[PDB]
């Protein structure tokens, strides 16, 4: 049984239960939220391409130091950078 | 009130089991009315993880349940057409809601009219209750499980095949007839047989049940993907009971679990 | 006879079968709070001739006619925008203060242009001096001054 | 105001006599009452002449620089979101709101107003002790306005919303890192924690990749001895809880998720991943190598990468730091070679690839370069392109498999085709020539293009559609650009059609049909209005030629705004398109050759007009009221824009290939200046 | 409700898989909350319009907004003489003809309502996909510990579809600053000096410009470039929890983790569902290799 | 010793700015406590609670005096269960849970209620939610204010 | 709540005290030139509800020039 | 939805290509994958063929046709192995290794039915575990080891000689039934012979390469002259790797 | 609960009838009621 005590707790279920009538009860006709995949995309490009893709949109040598984005970590580096990395190694 | 239906609660599971032995399961008016009342109510209950529905049968009958009960509709039915009969008697026989030009005429006239929509008034609740409470189990908001034990005719159809768990045990049947009986089918199942589906795997099967009375059983209920639920184990019930009885919390987690492993253990056949 | 089961497919009036449309899940939810609706309403009104036609053809009582049509105006989008940029969408982005953004670009434009071509010969290099990479700004000296 | 309370307020216009004198047509519309204009329409109620004036006077100290009063400070402040300071929007403030709530602030402190304030304390109150009732929040606005006042929403079409959920269920297909987490990237935890550091966590990882992809000059190798626990997890009861809790961490963080192979989460029930290393043993046994790498690193031998790169580009042939890039990206960290290094390789490797492949049985795979797909991913090859039995493999892993094998020491210039072009241009341009050959492809894959061409070259042979439909195929490559003559003869084919079973082309073909709801007095604009035939339109931004995903819902939106009210620029304008002389009897585009190429401008025309009058369709085409416009219009470019129009719809390929070419000559020496003085760069560098 | 919540789990959980990103709870309830109000509105504007539904010829007559509340009801004479059962069945029908209605009505307004919702949703979904660095593998290829492996089959019927231009980046950025600058040039133009002055002219500046909206008018005051948030270059709620607290962090990754599988689990449903409607697929496990030989 | 915090994905600080301040402001009528409380993914008592305190952030920002019979009313059951319960154990307080009724209510209780509010309808959204729905009888509104002594 | 011509126009709701009885008011002039608020006297009679507390209707009527 | 969809089938995207006739023949062919499938899980005995490392939904690259090789992996081995299954229940056999199988059956006339269906098996088994698809380059210590024994005077000499050997082997077993293995003796490398229904186990050698020389293996492809062009593709196709953790593994 | 995979079909048994989870004649498109989080946060309490 429900103890007089722990009611209260159903009150917000039973409230949208009251306000559900009219636009909030209707769903998009057509539309089930569970799109499937079709095809296969994949936007990757060889790094000699990347190296000024994104210059106009941004600052020139976009990925510079970027390990996970970069198959060469360490193209476009101006060489004090490059050194620094050696620097923290030794 | 009648004791037409029982029931059996566990903690958080909940039995409605139909007793109509007699006339072979076959739901009245108020007793249809009276199973939407108690199918939402105990589907809208606070506790209830699954609201099993059965056929409570003391091996009198093997149906788990009728259509409307025929015997009654072609009664009243008839007692409608006997008044209409009666009333066209006495309206000839002045003529050698009714208006007229004689007042004991009208009188008795319009008595026997009343009466005859009213009896084809019950007969309309009949077709209306039925209809409403295929809706209320097709709507029900926490999960309704049917058990399906025994042979269902045409409401009885759209009864256990709506339920979003529909299982079929090795008993279950399903009778879409009448016309035999001369008259169409009902209990919506029409629809089911005319999916596109159907068409796809059984081409011609919906004109065979529909126009030939004839019966469909788990295999081919499971077949044209009707329902998902199968189960050979002996008294279902009092397992689903208990394992609700061991459950603890009412978080959706927890319940989509519950019921989920129960499915999968029981109900589909992975072994 | 074939025009008996042509006539079976035409909808229900009341006129022909004298009954009413199932439509069923109204019937189901509303069936038994009818009469309540009904006297909030005020009750019904019985009216003369609601669906009969005059002579000519015309409608006795004029009949009542919906108002209702898709509202164009209410996306609620554009309504609750951004606070200070004013995009329609519903993403929190913690901006910068304008100011202290157009500074701080204005900085780093010249601090890379001192970097890369320090000279202003014009063309990018990749291996500058250690007086114009650890070197500071005269533009902030003069700014304070 | 975009709205149906925007109208304006009661103005001016002056006695009888003026307003005659003013107005030429003058049409008239029922009566119906007149609604009050908003708040924001009414000058008396919106002046803002103070606020202005307080603008003006702060004017000149806008127009000088910001500088920090604080010298050294370089990052910018932030400001969050929705802070009361910072909201620039005002969605009803009017000059009457912007009253009302500055007079409910004063008569709420008035001590926040005076300059030099003076002491504010709480006093009594005169409305009640429950005053605030009459007193709180901020003014209101009028709630008609509040309702109805809000500006017309832009409607969107199906179109958008289809190419929405389209990249909505692109990004729900898998990535293939998630399911088994590689034990490349659990090495990556740093918490801010004091007990986190002290114990390097990923260390035998971290050590691992470092011996192996690193020279010994640089690296730097942690000890597990010298860490906390001998860099290992305690056992259990001993640690007082510091081993649990790392444990914990670790499992959390390292645990995979999504759905595998079998269909299933890691951690389902009942069905299992990984049974007894059953996976790890598979990768053993396989192991991640193409053909095509082994088949390299066996011709190249012992000699310099460096080296052969200098011999394998002459001076003018590619950037020698674009194709040494994408080989170091190829042969360790494992990749598809991009286009321009499958370029390369093909015509150094050829022998061998001939001899791998002069073998095979008819069913069996080859192994193959050719990039005629856009796409490098070697799962949409087959795994054909190079010698990859894998559609995927994480570089990390790659590199440490391929570095267990210890082959390495860690420690006539003038005139141009099309094609002749795309070849050349592989080498220099990896992506442009990417692009081009992406965008044939999606090209050749619509119905909708293919309908298009066939349905109007149909009529000019007469016969069979499989010259046309190889003429279609050798058109997508710019091996066939149709002859001025029967370009013409297939527009007026085109009228024709159209006009005498009007059901098939009106209803695929489209005309802009006149609105007779809308009538005013010119001569072309009435021709425009009633029963006739407006514009020639084009694909809609779905069915049309290839344009990316990324712009595609933009492009949308602008073509109907664009359509919707009547301008004309853009995406809506068709560009003019060349075709091929009447005396030249060239089949396709030349670099050099711009003779061969005709436009059919407005002012300089083909004769599209004397060969229409002359043609035997001429009288059953003047039949159509609708057409007339378009034979003449004021503008005599009804013409020429049809013309153009219908070549554009048709045939979009034409301008594509034009503007191939054109891009082409223009941008190619530079190209190759870059090209020889890196080359030369590595070449002087090398031989010093 | 529900089908946006599924979309927006389905974004949460994408945005996690492909990139280390994680979503706020503020952020996503707020999407959330936003749909919820646009459907208000629509209901607040619902509610000042009625529809009509009638019964038998015009006899019975039902006067309901919309949301299915009754205002009136008509009824002819002819109908008092039926029954009370009759009567309540005759007006219930009628009542439910007007639901019709204002029903069909509120799915084309729902629809505008997903539209808009999807449009607001673009910038961070095509956000997560329109990147140099994003892939997906065939769902059908095996997965093994180094990497991805092969699908066999017909090697024709594997078409990678790429979203990027490879060339310099195009962005949609670069798309409205053309649409505008193709609208000053169309303006600027003399045929277009003289379609200023026409009817459609005025239509399109009185929708379409921002910038002669007087001050205190709804509304935005300027047009704006269309938002980017470009998600593996955008560190988002990851990075303040990572220095704020630990357990925090690994508790809002592990739901992001668990809304994915979610996701995938449906999608996998749905295509099982889809495979067995058409009869490719069977209604008991037929194949358990397929799932017991891993 | 005070670094980490509960819950950490509303933080107070981004609180600050009050949400929707620039419409609720204008007609806060038309914005009943729901349509924000679809805001947070807390529970009931801590989202009403919030909310409270973003009216009062939002109206010392912008210099007006706060409404202080909103807590009152975003509580209203609550509010009205402390009268009674103060009126019934004779004390002056907030009711705490000891004090609460043993009854133990059937598992199916709130049926009626149920098939109430599913089968409710409403001419406008007002009426939907309006604050005072909560009361019927006299002594509700006795109840209710029973604390101005203006009303 | 809107404004036209000059002046306020607000709904509102009258009401009996034990709010058993109510007339909806929709455009009702904001004039702050009445010392005291005005209604048809038809209205007395409908907006009576005679509750337990004012066994009568209402707890004032007068009569007033 | 992998466990519903019958075993040679692949699932992917509809296309709305499929006229409803064809559309029901493959609902029907699902059926009767179900009913085969529930006889087949009953017909199931202990030993069972080996799952594949490597898709083989397309050929063996460069080496094998599908047709070629389904009808070695579901034809050829699978009859071995419904042999094999029927002769070792009833015995004493049933339910051990491979290898006690293998070893308890070796050289005896009267369970030459146990012993050839089993080192069939073996055969076929390593035999796909032979083949990697794209081929691959044989690992610096293996060639150390070959070149000290095969190798005069050249480089990796052992590499063209011992797929040389290979060739001479294959072509000098007449019969077109059998192996061809190159296996470590334990004192020496040799490439040996055997006939159908022998195994390098049986005689205690340890196994490094299979070549299948069966001419039910290239009659497909390469015809019945073919079988010189079979091999050499055959080592475009191989696996060395495996072949030196094996010999590493036997050395310690 | 949550780390089974099992019993999360179930939110999204809807899927079972395809043109009909896309024509929304049935209100309750979620386990416990309307939808699958309609309170996620209260509802569940209620049990001791
Ligand atoms: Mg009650």
């Amino acid at each position: 049984k429900v103890p007089h005590s722990l009611i209260y707790n159903i009150y917000p279920y039973l409230e949208e239960i009251r306000r559900r009538k009219g636009m909030m009860a209707m769903h998009p006709p057509g539309k089930d939220g569970l799109l499937m995949p079709d095809r296969v995309v994949d936007n990757r490009l060889p790094d000699h391409l990347k190296r000024g893709y994104y210059d106009d949109v941004y600052w020139k040598d976009f990925f510079a130091g970027s390990d996970e984005h970069l198959n060469e970590p360490r193209m476009g580096l101006r060489g004090d950078e490059m050194r620094r990395r050696l620097e923290e190694a030794q | 009130a009648n004791r037409t239906i029982t029931g059996n609660d566990g903690r958080f599971s909940k039995t409605i089991m139909i007793n109509e032995p007699q006339c072979n399961q076959a739901l009245s008016a108020k007793t249809a009315s009276e199973l939407s009342k108690e199918i939402d109510k105990a589907t809208n209950a606070v506790y209830s993880k699954l609201s099993v529905l059965e056929a409570a049968q003391s091996g009198l009958t093997d149906y788990f349940c009728g259509g409307l009960n025929f015997e009654i509709v072609g009664f009243e039915l008839h007692m409608a057409a006997m008044l209409r009969e009666r009333a066209a008697a006495i309206l000839e026989r002045s003529g050698a809601c009714a208006m007229l030009l004689e007042k004991a005429d009208e009188r008795e006239v319009n008595k026997l009219l009343r009466d005859a929509s009213r009896y084809e008034d019950r007969v309309d609740d009949a077709l209306r209750q039925h209809a409403s409470l295929i809706w209320r189990v097709y709507t029900a908001p926490r999960p309704l499980m049917t058990l399906t034990n025994g042979k269902c005719r045409g409401t009885g159809c759209g009864l256990s095949l709506f339920a979003k768990y529909c299982a079929l045990k090795d008993s279950s049947e399903f009778i879409f007839d009448g016309p035999n009986v001369g008259i169409t089918p009902y209990g919506g199942m029409t629809r089911l047989l005319a999916r596109p589906e159907t068409s796809l795997k059984y081409p011609g099967l919906a004109e065979f049940v529909v126009l030939t009375g004839a019966s469909l059983f788990a295999g081919d209920a499971l077949r044209l993907g009707w329902t998902d639920l199968f189960t050979t184990i002996p008294d279902m019930t009092y397992h689903i009971k208990e394992w609700f009885d061991t459950t603890e919390h009412m978080h959706n987690d927890a319940v989509a679990w519950q019921l989920g492993h129960l499915l999968e253990t029981c109900f589909k056949m992975k072994e | 006879d074939d025009s008996d089961i042509l006539r079976l497919r035409a909808p229900l009036t009341y006129d022909m079968d004298s009954t009413a449309a199932l439509h069923v899940p109204t019937h189901c939810g509303k069936a038994s709070r009818l009469a309540g609706m009904l006297q909030d309403a005020g009750g019904v009104q019985v009216l003369d001739g609601l669906g009969e036609v005059d002579d000519k053809g015309e409608p006795k009582v004029p009949p009542l006619q919906s108002n209702a049509s898709v509202p164009t105006n209410v996306s609620f989008y554009e309504m609750a925008r951004h606070p200070w940029e004013d995009r329609a969408s519903s993403w929190r982005r913690d901006g910068f203060t304008e100011g202290s953004l157009e500074y701080f670009e204005s900085q780093y434009r010249s601090a890379e242009r001192a970097v890369y071509d320090e000279e202003g010969r014009g063309v990018r290099n990749y291996w500058p001096s250690r007086d114009a990479v650890e070197g500071i700004a005269q533009e902030e000296e003069n700014d304070a001054q | 105001g975009g709205s149906v309370l925007d109208r304006s307020v009661a103005v001016p216009i002056g006695d009888s006599t003026q307003v005659r004198e003013l107005f030429v047509e003058t049409k008239v519309l029922g009566v119906e009452p007149l609604q009050s204009p908003p708040s924001w329409r009414t000058p008396f109620r919106n002046d803002f002449a103070e606020e202005r004036l307080k603008e003006l006077q702060r004017a000149p100290f806008k127009r000088e620089k910001y500088v920090s009063l604080i010298q050294g400070k370089y990052t910018p402040k932030v400001k969050k979101f929705g802070y009361t300071q910072h909201t620039t929007v005002d969605d009803f403030e009017t000059k009457e709101y912007k009253d009302r709530l500055l007079s409910k602030q004063f008569f709420q402190n008035p001590q926040a107003f005076e300059v030099v304030p003076d002491r504010h304390e709480r006093s009594v109150q005169f409305g009640g002790k429950w005053e605030y009732q009459r007193t709180h929040g901020l003014p209101t606005v009028d709630r008609n306005e509040l309702e109805n006042g809000w500006s017309e929403v832009e409607p969107i079409s199906d179109g958008e919303m289809k190419v929405i959920e389209q990249a909505l269920r692109d990004i729900s297909g898998p990535r293939p890192g998630n399911f088994v987490k590689p034990p490349s990237k659990t090495k990556s935890l740093q918490l801010s924690e004091s007990w986190w550091e002290p114990l390097g966590y990923g260390w035998e990882q971290h050590n691992e990749e470092q011996k192996a992809l690193c020279d010994v000059t640089e690296q730097r190798l942690i000890d597990g001895s010298n860490l906390p626990f001998g860099g290992k997890l305690p056992p259990f009861g001993t640690s007082y809880g510091m081993g649990e809790r790392m444990r914990a961490i670790i499992e959390d963080y390292s645990k995979g998720f999504g759905l595998g192979p079998h269909g299933h989460s890691p951690t389902h029930d009942t069905i299992h991943y990984n049974t007894l290393n059953a996976e790890g043993e598979r990768v053993r046994d396989l192991g991640y190598t193409d053909a095509l790498g082994r088949l390299f690193s066996e011709k190249l031998g012992d000699r310099d990468v460096h080296q052969w790169a200098v011999e394998s580009c002459a001076d003018g042939e590619a950037d020698v730091r674009q194709l040494l890039l994408s080989l170091h990206e190829w042969r360790e960290r494992g990749r598809p070679p991009s286009l321009l290094l499958a370029n390369v390789l093909s015509k150094y490797l050829e022998e061998e690839i001939a001899a791998f492949n002069k073998g095979i049985p008819e069913n069996a795979p080859k192994l193959q370069l050719e990039t005629s797909d856009g796409t490098l991913a070697h799962s949409g090859s087959g795994g054909s392109r190079s010698g990859t039995m894998w559609a995927d493999v994480d570089p990390t892993t790659f590199a440490l498999h391929q570095a267990s094998q210890s082959t390495r020491s860690t420690r006539q210039n003038e005139d141009k085709m099309v094609v002749h072009v795309l070849e050349e241009l592989s080498l220099r341009n990896d992506g442009l020539v990417m692009d081009i050959q992406y965008a044939i492809r999606e090209n050749k894959k619509n119905r909708r293009l293919r309908w298009e061409f066939v349905t109007t070259l149909l009529p000019v042979f007469g016969g069979n559609e499989a010259k046309v439909e190889q003429l279609y195929s050798d058109y997508c490559d710019g091996k066939y650009v149709p002859n001025i003559t029967v370009a013409v003869e297939a527009f007026i084919a085109f009228l024709h059609n159209a006009t005498q079973h009007p059901e098939t082309y009106s209803a695929s073909d489209y005309f802009d049909i006149d609105d007779g709801k809308s009538s005013t007095a010119s001569g072309t604009g009435d021709q425009p209005s009633a029963g006739q035939y407006t514009t020639l339109k084009l694909l809609d931004p779905l069915e049309g030629p290839f344009v990316f995903d990324n712009v595609k819902v933009e492009y949308i939106q602008t073509v109907e705004r664009f359509r919707r009210h009547g301008i004309r620029a853009g995406p809506v304008m068709a560009p003019a398109t060349g075709f091929i002389a009447a005396n030249c009897k060239s089949l396709n585009y030349f670099t050099r050759r711009q003779e061969e190429v005709v436009y059919v401008t407005n002012d300089s025309d083909q004769g599209l007009r004397r060969s229409l009058e002359n043609s035997a369709y001429h009288k059953t085409i003047a039949a159509n009221p609708a057409l007339q416009y378009l034979l003449k219009a004021r503008r005599g470019a009804a013409l020429v824009e049809t013309f153009n129009r219908f070549f554009y719809r048709t045939m979009p390929m034409l301008n594509f290939y034009q503007n191939v070419l054109k891009h082409y000559s223009e941008t190619i020496q530079p190209l190759r200046q870059a090209a020889k003085s890196s080359t030369r760069g590595l070449a002087r560098a090398l031989e010093s | 409700m529900e089908v946006y919540r599924r979309i927006t789990e389905r974004v949460r959980g994408a945005l996690w898989a492909h990139h280390g990103r994680l979503m706020s709870e503020r952020q996503f309830h707020r999407i959330l909350a936003f749909v919820y109000n646009n459907k208000y509105e629509y209901q607040i504007r619902f509610d000042r319009m009625e529809v009509v539904g009638r019964e038998w010829g015009g006899r019975v007559e039902v006067v309901t907004t919309p949301a299915g509340f009754l205002k009136r009801v008509r009824v002819n004479p002819c109908v008092e003489d039926l029954t009370l059962y009759q009567q309540q069945q005759l007006i219930l029908s009628a009542y439910a003809n007007a639901c019709a209605d204002g029903r069909k009505l509120m799915e084309q307004a729902e629809m505008n309502i997903y539209k808009q919702f999807l449009k607001d949703l673009k910038p961070i979904v095509m956000g997560i996909r329109d990147n140099p660095e994003f892939y997906t593998v065939s769902e059908n290829s095996i997965e093994t510990i180094g990497g991805v492996l092969q699908t066999g089959d017909s090697n024709n019927l594997c078409h990678t579809h790429r979203t990027i231009p490879a060339a310099k980046a195009r962005q949609p950025a670069d798309e409205v600053r053309a649409r505008q600058e193709w609208e000053q040039k169309w303006i600027n133009s003399p045929r277009g000096q003289s379609w200023a002055l026409t009817l459609r002219g005025k239509t399109y500046f009185a929708l379409h410009g921002p910038q002669y909206r007087p001050r205190g008018a709804p509304g935005a005051k300027k047009e704006t470039l269309p938002l980017d948030i470009p998600a593996p270059y955008t560190a988002m709620d990851e990075k303040r929890l990572l220095k704020k607290n630990w357990m925090a962090y690994l508790d809002n990754k592990h739901v992001a983790e668990v809304m994915w599988t979610r996701v995938k689990i449906a999608d996998r449903e749905k295509r099982q569902r889809l495979l067995q409607e058409t009869g490719r697929a069977w209604h008991r496990p037929i194949n358990e290799e397929a799932i017991n030989r891993w | 010793r005070l670094r980490y915090e509960i819950n950490e994905d509303y933080k107070v600080r981004d609180e600050l700015g009050p949400e929707l301040f620039a419409l609720w402001s204008k007609a806060p009528e038309r914005w009943p406590p729901e349509r924000l409380s679809k805001m947070y993914g807390l529970d009931f008592t801590l989202v009403r609670k919030i909310l409270v305190w973003h009216h009062f952030k939002a109206c010392y920002d912008a210099c007006v005096e706060p409404d202080w019979s909103l807590p009152k009313r975003l509580f209203a059951l609550e509010w009205i269960r402390d009268v009674r319960a103060r009126k019934h154990g004779l004390f002056y307080g907030k009711m705490r849970f000891a004090e609460q009724k043993i009854t133990f209510y059937s598992d199916r209780f709130l049926f009626r209620d149920l098939v109430n509010r599913r089968e409710a309808s409403y001419a406008n959204v007002w009426e939907m939610d309006d604050p005072y729905r909560f009361l019927q009888t006299e002594q509700d509104y006795e109840d209710y204010w029973g604390d101005n002594y203006d009303v | 709540f809107r404004m036209s011509g000059g002046d306020m126009f607000v709904e509102y709701k009258v009401l009996s005290r034990d709010h058993r009885r109510s007339i909806r008011v929709e455009d009702a002039i904001v004039d702050p030139t009445f010392k005291r608020t005005v209604l048809p006297l038809g209205w007395l009679e409908l907006l009576r509800s005679p509750s337990l507390r004012l066994p009568t209707g209402y707890f004032v009527e007068e009569t007033v020039h | 939805y992998h466990a519903y969809v019958p075993k040679g089938a692949s699932v992917q995207m509809g296309e709305t290509f499929m006229p409803s006739n064809i559309a029901t023949a493959v609902f029907r062919e699902t059926e009767a994958a179900a009913a085969r499938a529930d006889k087949t899980k009953e017909e199931t005995g202990f030993f069972s063929q080996p799952r594949l490392n490597y898709p083989v939904s397309s050929g063996i690259p460069a080496l094998f046709s599908k047709d070629q090789f389904d009808m070695q992996y579901s034809l050829f081995h699978r009859d071995v192995v419904e042999t094999l299954n029927r002769h070792t229940l009833g015995t004493p056999l049933e339910g051990h290794n491979l290898e006690t199988v293998i070893r308890k059956t070796s050289f005896d006339a009267t369970q030459a039915v146990a012993h050839t269906a089993a080192s069939e098996h073996f055969n076929y088994c390593f035999f796909y575990k032979s083949l990697r698809p794209w081929g691959t380059a044989p690992p610096p210590r293996l060639r150390e080891a070959l070149q000290l024994q095969y190798g005069t005077n050249g480089s990796a000499d052992a590499m063209d000689e011992v797929r040389r050997i290979v060739w001479v082997t294959a072509a000098s077993h007449q019969e077109r039934c059998g192996w061809v293995y190159l296996v470590w003796s334990g004192v020496h490398f040799d490439v040996v012979e055997f006939p159908h229904g022998s195994c390098p186990i049986a005689s205690d050698l340890i196994p490094l390469l299979a070549l299948n020389v069966h001419e039910s293996a290239y009659i497909l492809d390469y015809g019945t002259s073919g079988l010189k062009q079979y091999v050499e593709n055959y080592f475009k196709a191989c696996n060395w790797p495996l072949a030196e953790r094996y010999y590493l593994m036997a050395i310690g | 609960f949550v780390d089974l995979e099992t019993g999360t079909s179930l939110y999204f048994r809807d899927t079972r009838d395809s043109a009909e989870a896309i024509a929304h004649a049935a209100d309750s498109k979620g386990i416990k009621g309307m939808d699958n989080a309609i309170d996620l946060y209260n509802e569940y309490r209620i049990v001791p």
